[PDB]
DNA sequence: CTTCCTCGAAGGTTC
DNA sequence: GAACCTTCGAGGAAG
């Protein structure tokens, strides 16, 4: 299936796999539950996938829920009561839980107990619920929103990293086998270079090319069909969209490469101020096409040659 | 007089009185021959 | 009914139809649903009609709702439970949906399951609902209005654009052929030129012209009849509406031609910013009446001469 | 009754009156129901009266309700279910009803059918219902604040406009004859000018002037009597009411003409800031007495001369 | 004349008092009831007392109730049925009435009768209730929240205003006759000036000055005793409290007039944000001493000249 | 006992104490009940204490409740029905009463009657002459129609060093601890002007004197105890000193933003703004500016730094 | 046990530990309950641990609850009603109590009584509930969130401070004896210097090193194993994480040390403004590697000599 | 009904 | 005077 099930299949993230393997094997020798682990990083790098791999490698059933599903403290208490010794609890989008509920985990994670109010409302008393040994797994796109006392309780932190071309190429080939399609090694590398280092984007591109190759082709993906499908998709050989090309062109044509202020550029490109800064600009800076300067952003030589203009 | 007796309760309920209290209020009127207008007027006039 | 039912009837949008034809035909060879498609662009271009065409081409039912109509997660779950295998769900103004609801779609779109808290009090428990295969079709004005986690899950993007005079003319002739009416090419072209490039506007104008020609004329639409009918309505000789007239009149007579802030303008014309941003400004800009600058909007000489003011 | 009953009797609104007559008689020639009509403009211009006329001209029963008067979908469903073929439904303040109610209206207007959700909790189904032929007539006060997808469903728009002096004088004369009062054409002209272009206001002042003429005068509304009565009522020769005079006077005497923020101004005069911005500023702005500025409201030179204060 | 009976005795409100007289006389000239009246103005100006005076001038009885006291249509209909021809119904805080009742009042005010519909719609009948001619007098502090259909039914608008020094001075002199104290006309003027234009505030000051005069003096309010009484109570000649002076002095002395944020200003005087924004700031704006700006509060030139500080633009 | 019982024992509050003495004597002279009194101001200045003194001076039994204890109109009506002629009702934390309850209090304070719907029917109850006393730290939260009905308003102000010195000596006699006059002044300087803070310091100094000394507070033991508590001769805590030191040494006196300052000292933003900063501004050590907060010349002199304009 | 039980075992916190000894000893001589104590400060410094120590030293039973559990006055009233003479009540996360509930503690802490409504209907009466001598202990990280009247009632305040290398070394050795681990003193100091001054972090590192030492080593922690284990975790000799090093390196190489804005720097490292500002920037500033100035972040000379660059 | 937070303004520095 | 960066203040909407 699409989602890798074991570390033998999970390509990439060598730094994270090398650590998780040691901690899992150490926990098994001691016959203990794994320490609480937090997975965080950019979108689509494989955080949710790794959560299922950790459960399969431990050889235990996984209980699953999500941050937005826990609306009140009463819901979380009901979930915790269902735990069995050695159970793994996975909370996706953990940063979405309200603070009033997040503070209930503090005691459960460190001392395996919870204070609760029980009674008829007219008469009641506090009681301690005792929890069995369990492991909490959390995944979040922005750990900064979690309170400092919560993050401090996670004993294992896994920061996901972007994939390189050699690793991302194998992901494309593996996915093609699931689709029973044949992909030439040159075509697999072409799709990888345009996937912006993200597996979800590589799978999305592959699916669109696969549909094209079997409707107007002999059902085979080669270095010739890829160019035609990628032309229809309008994804440059560097992964730039038409909007990205419009930006780089505008700076060179109307401003001679800058420096130009974002407000000025935004007007010529007809795009909303923050949309440029938060959606399109981040990738262009990381790839080296744009350089932020004290007087404004400047288009580097890499942008000139890629767009075909003459640099000075 | 079933028309006036029932019409009074029907209209009195439409004015927001609970069906139970509306039925009692109309039933409390001594004169059965009281017309729909008189029953509703007397019921409201007697409740304030 | 007027609404086209198949790609053979849908005029224009060549770049969109050509892509949908390939993906739909491929998705039919394999017994599976079409990938979630996102349609975006100016309002009234026919994106809602496209949702009906896809359903008829796929041979499945189409369920319709809107972003602002769904207020809480319980409302969305009720809709998703009602879907049948392969059904199409269309959500208008998806960008306007509450964040508490949007985060529920993430799991539904990627793995077809939802985690929900069911019951009450002592009966509260977590259930892992498994959804059948379905296709989501979303509509929005601009792609930058959606969050990165949501936009990453839509596998097909359809950018729609304004129709050209040749296409609108054929649409007017088609519409006028459904009704028992007769229109000469000059009138059809004149009526199209006045339709601000939007099919929805063209149909409404044709309906009113038909009523006029039956009472004030011989029941046949001719250039002279269309000119008088369009003159009786508030449509100017080049599609400017009374609201457009008010904007230019206020800009020149009070602000002296600008620059003026869109917010300060909106509150003076007594119109919501969303209407000017999404309805009036786009046409006035693309037709050269309004120029966008870092300082604000400025009226052009074309607008000055149209209204008849002294352009110094 | 005071309000007119037919187009031959309805004074003014020549543009709207001429437009509706054509479309109304055109529909009769085809023997079909009239298209959905939207009325908008300042309050008290006769929008409701026009609805009664349209129904009488069509010869259809008029059913009236209001947006705020509808609280739940079951209310609107019961109303619509009691409509006979050809009935006209008039709904005032259609722009203020709850968003959950508009969902039913979209389908009713687009296809004369509705879909009602049934069940609760684990049960979630719906029932489809079709509506007989009918015509919807909407009335609004801020067309710029109506829901865009709803506004696009209306096929006919009626822009009500302020009455001119030749028309208001006829209304005052008409009303004076119903009261059997004696008024000269010169006195009626003064009342019309100071009536702020609104028929409802003209009636309010005419009633009050009658009480004054019956005591301070011989029951005849002379110009000398009319002027003495209007000064007693505190109505400026330009129609500015007691509150309007207080606003302009405060700006000039306490803030030297501004700029002054709405909050400060609304606290100096004992009035709710929302009331000042929603009910009083619109007239002062249209007359050009107050100009909204980034730093606050400012009193124009016109206000200085009108109030009798020397401009800077 | 503390509780007047006719306009002849009611102190102040000359504008509204003069207008109402003409409409009542014109109504009496005909066999008709006075048009529905709506009274506007800030709270505590005497609106309730005015309604009673109108009833006497018309020669009819007054039925008093309030919006919050009306919960269902039956309540209003029952109240109306108790009225006699020409009686006046006074409804305070008319803006707080429930919408479910508002829709019923329209028919009563316009037609003097109410028709109630009963049945399944497939079969239905109506009951007609005739009401005696009556006059409705509404009193509300907030007008914008009144629905347009309801406001359209009201035919007379009366605006209340703050009492001027001469009128407010007479209230003090006459109120001093309820008590056994003698107050000099000059002393009464000093209290009226500091009464912020409200009768209830003028009564409060007089009560406090009385206690001082009969304990620290000879039981007579002379100019000398009044000056001392208005000194123990730290009330400025403009009616500014001790805390009011501290606010202005702080803005001028430490911030040069501002702009200054509410948070910053609150911590300087050691007060809560809610207290400065609701207790002290409202009157300072009415006197024109400070203005509210996007950047914060600012002291006007009028405050500089009052506190005795140099001002420069 | 700690709480004084009469005006002869209540030290300070000259403005409020002098006014209340006049009003109480005048009311007694006429055999009338005292007007409704509202006491408000900063915490620990003596609001609750004064409410009991008023009752003892008038010679009346005091009924006592609190805003949080009253949750429905039925609660207030039951309490009001218990009043006897001349009774005084004291409601602490009056700002917590629900709006539905405040509306009932208007009629009782001004009209002396309550209308109760109780087979549904209305019963009209007549209340005898009574005095309501309210106390709160946030009088601005009360409804505007309620404040207008209070006839006496007492605004509490901070105490001066001579008064706090007398209070410290008084409390020391209750604890039967001997303290010298100059030793008592050292605590008064640090009490930040609040009687409750003065008592807290005395309790903590007593504990030290009993374990580390002969059980007597003198000019020598006080200096040791105050050094252990680490309270500056101006009442600044260890964190308060750290704030001023950081602003002068790292930013040259500012302007510096609250965020930057909080992170540098490793403190929560809320704590700096709401717990420590308020006293520094009122004493004049810090000033808020459009660009940030700056350390004044008074801060340089106290910390011992060469002032550089 | 992991948590120290007596002052003999509680390492560090000299200032707080010394004061509490004097106050506890003095309270015992008078045979009375200890004054109310508030413990606050950074996370993981030993706040909760100290609460249990106080109860053991006083020789009384501890009653425990938490702020998030007390949601209404009825909950608190039921807890206080169960207090016996000399009992200690500990409320963790006391800052979460609703403001309306804190106002009930005002009279309880100062006068040991609360006012409660009793009876039915018109017979209901308010009555004082009298409480025996008790001590309230509160622990919180957000002390500034408590109301001013509540904080003024606590008679003892304890502000927690970070630990020094000698104490952290002793803590690591102690924790090493709880497990069956042998650790060389040289290696124990190596972990202490990297624990950022927090005991919880020092314990977390030991657990991760132990797992490695028994999977890739002979089950003993020595300088050789410690170096290899810390290298895998990528923790610098100063405690800087991998991302922390990436930040300092980028500022020194691309911006020459700055000044640089947070937004600009966040994009270069592919992180987000909130994660950098909340997780990484705080420690870098407090330790002196980064300096905040009006112009932007600047790298100090300490960062240059640490990373190995010339401080030109 | 309340807290959180985000939107808008402006002071200061630099080229 | 265009362009960045830091900081404060008043809204307004999601609990
Ligand atoms: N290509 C087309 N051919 C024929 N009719 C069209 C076409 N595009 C749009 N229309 C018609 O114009 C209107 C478009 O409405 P709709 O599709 O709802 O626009 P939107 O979805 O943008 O609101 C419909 O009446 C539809 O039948
Ligand atoms: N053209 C007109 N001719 C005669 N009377 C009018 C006219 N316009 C308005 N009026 C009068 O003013 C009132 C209008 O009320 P209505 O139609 O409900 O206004 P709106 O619907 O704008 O509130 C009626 O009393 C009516 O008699
Ligand atoms: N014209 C007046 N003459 C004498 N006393 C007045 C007058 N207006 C107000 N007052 C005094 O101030 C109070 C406020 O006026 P009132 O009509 O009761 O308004 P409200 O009902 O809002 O309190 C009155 O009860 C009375 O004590
Ligand atoms: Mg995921
Ligand atoms: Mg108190
Ligand atoms: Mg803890």
């Amino acid at each position: 299936t699409l989602r890798p099930q074991y570390f033998k299949e999970y390509i990439g993230q060598d730094k994270v796999k090398d650590q998780l393997k040691i901690f899992i094997e150490a926990a098994k020798l001691r016959d203990e539950a794994l320490d609480h682990t937090l997975l965080f990083g950019p979108p689509g790098l494989g955080k949710t996938t790794m959560a299922f791999v950790i459960a399969n490698e431990m050889g235990v059933n996984l209980k699953q829920t999500s941050g937005p599903a826990i609306e009140k403290a009463g819901d979380l208490v009901a979930i915790l009561n269902d735990l069995e010794p050695g159970d793994i609890l996975f909370i996706d989008e953990i940063h979405r839980m309200p603070m009033a509920v997040e503070e209930v985990l503090y005691s459960a994670m460190e001392d395996y107990y919870i204070d609760i109010m029980i009674g008829a409302g007219e008469t009641s008393r506090s009681v301690h619920l005792d929890l069995p040994p369990f492991t909490l797994v959390g995944a979040t796109t922005r750990a900064g929103m979690l309170s400092n006392p919560l993050r401090a309780r996670f004993g294992i932190n896994g920061h996901m990293e972007y994939y390189e071309l050699p690793d991302l190429t194998e992901i494309v080939e593996r996915t093609s086998e699931i689709f029973e399609m044949t992909i030439t090694p040159e075509a697999a590398l072409e799709l990888a270079r345009r996937s912006r280092g993200t597996p979800r984007i590589a799978n999305r591109l592959l699916k669109r090319v696969r549909d094209y190759a079997q409707i107007m082709g002999d059902g085979v993906i080669d270095d010739k069909i890829a160019d035609q499908a990628l032309t229809m998709l309008d994804v440059d050989h560097e992964g730039l969209d038409y909007v990205d090309q419009k930006i780089l062109r505008t700076m060179i044509e109307m401003y001679g490469g800058g420096p130009v202020g974002l407000g000025t550029l935004s007007v010529n490109i007809a795009e909303e101020r923050e949309t440029v800064e938060d959606m399109y600009e981040p990738y262009l800076i990381q790839k080296g096409f744009i350089m932020r300067t004290r007087t404004g952003r400047v288009a580097t030589a890499k942008a000139y040659e890629h767009m075909g203009y003459d640099y000075t | 007089s079933e028309d006036a007796e029932q019409e009074a309760v029907a209209a009195l309920v439409a004015l927001g009185y609970k069906p139970q209290e509306a039925s009692r209020m109309v039933s409390k009127i001594a004169r059965p021959d009281a017309s729909s207008e008189t029953l509703i007027r007397d019921a409201l006039r007697a409740a304030l």
